[PDB]
């Protein structure tokens, strides 16, 4: 089973340096090209490098050529991405893939920007009043005001999953995101059933449940 | 060399005949790879070499070449096809990649649940106020949200998030968020969502007033 798995992204400055790793497993890396391929927020796909490791031949997309270097390191089946003068636009989720392109990892993500860590606040967004009895109510989490992405939210510790929406972040006007997760449950259970949104913001190490109450 | 792929989304049944094209600016030969992805997964081989079938890809899917112009076919759309496809050519450095087209499932009209949330007490405390919105699990995508502040059009002061295809009922659901400040929130009274859909009638209204328990 031949497998990638890239390594090392982050939050990082922009004019600053952070270095990536893709560690190659079920094949050795001599035998083939390795590749760097980013995807931008809504953008596409754009290769960034490639390496032969046998000769170490590089070709570079010009958008990085002289600020980036992709090396390999055979006896470590191991191949990099050293990124310098790094840019806003460099921000990006990196995949690694070998030579068409037949196997990719998972890809880690580059944020680059002048902005620092923030935690969110967690909101209830309480079930209404005016529910109807015996039919659907909704309520949710706002998680407001963090950076950088992303957030994870689970309902009841994962035991509720049926009728749960999370949506995709809004970037706010300030520079800081926002999200809300909403769930519909039985009218019948608001005043029987407790409901709690657990809060992850690993980029801030921040975790927060809160309860919901009508 | 840039490729031209078309459309940028479609959506279909499961059986129908699905086709995706792609033109690229120059010569390419048959240096062509098309690739499927998915929500924060790795993009996947399908077909190399334009028109040859990576194996372990099923045999529903199929490229061709005539000149400049690649075409991806899936015969008969199965459930697990529900993707993005990029299409790349190889045929010099640096190899480029299409804009991508995503395939979503076709299915009947749902009028979406609507539902409005204040701001909640914590959120005033705190200093900020956020009105909400939440159309729940419609189809299709396309639908208005209109917000009114003591019958009061609003303009440009809200922003949307919509979810991808639901894996179940392949609905949307939509939050709307109303940004105002506390000071503004306080200075008016009833405050009201709007919502326009195909499957309504005739839009549906959600409101609530200020401070009501």
């Amino acid at each position: 089973e031949v497998q990638l798995v890239e390594s090392g992204g982050g939050l990082v400055q922009p004019g600053g340096s952070l270095r990536l790793s893709c560690a190659a497993s079920g094949f050795n890396i001599k035998d083939t090209y390795i590749h760097w391929v980013r995807k931008a927020p809504g953008k596409g796909l754009e290769w960034v490098a490639r390496i032969y490791p046998t000769n170490g031949y590089t070709r570079y997309a010009d958008s990085v050529k002289g600020r980036f270097t992709i090396s390999a390191d055979t006896s470590k089946n191991t191949a990099y991405l050293q990124m310098n003068s790094l840019r806003a636009e460099d921000t990006a989720v990196y995949y690694c893939s070998r030579w068409a392109m037949d196997y990719w990892g998972q890809g880690t993500l580059v944020t680059v920007s002048s902005a620092s860590t923030k935690g969110p606040s967690v909101f209830p967004l309480a079930p209404s009043s005016k529910s109807t009895s015996g039919g659907t109510a909704a309520l949710g989490c706002l998680v407001k005001d963090y950076f950088p992405e992303p957030v994870t939210v689970s309902w009841n510790s994962g035991a509720l999953t049926s009728g749960v929406h999370t949506f995709p972040a809004v970037l706010q006007s300030s520079g800081l995101y926002s999200l809300e997760s909403v769930v519909t449950v039985p009218s019948s259970s608001l005043g029987t059933q407790t409901y709690i949104c657990n809060v992850n913001h690993k980029p801030s190490n921040t975790k927060v449940d809160k309860k919901v109450e009508p | 060399i840039q490729m031209t792929q078309s459309p940028s989304s479609l959506s279909a049944s499961v059986g129908d005949r699905v086709t995706i094209t792609c033109r690229a600016s120059q010569d390419v030969n048959t240096a062509v790879a098309w690739y499927q992805e998915k929500p924060g997964k790795a993009p996947k081989l399908l077909i190399y070499s334009a028109s040859f079938l990576e194996s372990g890809v099923p045999s529903r899917f199929s490229g061709s070449r005539s000149g400049t112009d690649f075409t991806l076919t899936i015969s008969s759309l199965q459930p697990e096809d529900f993707a993005t496809y990029y299409c790349q050519q190889h045929y010099t450095t640096p190899p480029t990649f299409g804009q991508g087209t995503k395939v979503e499932i076709k299915r009947t009209v749902a009028a979406p649940s609507v539902f409005i949330f204040p701001p909640s007490d914590e959120q005033l405390k705190s200093g900020t106020a956020s009105v909400k919105c939440l159309l729940n699990n419609f189809y299709p995508r396309e639908a208005k949200v209109q917000w009114k502040v003591d019958n009061a059009l609003q303009s440009g002061n809200s922003q949307e998030s919509v979810t991808e295809q639901d894996s179940k009922d392949s609905t949307y659901s939509l939050s709307s968020t109303l940004t105002l400040s506390k000071a503004d929130y306080e200075k008016h009274k009833v405050y009201a969502c709007e919502v326009t859909h195909q499957g309504l009638s005739s839009p549906v209204t959600k409101s609530f007033n200020r401070g009501e328990c």
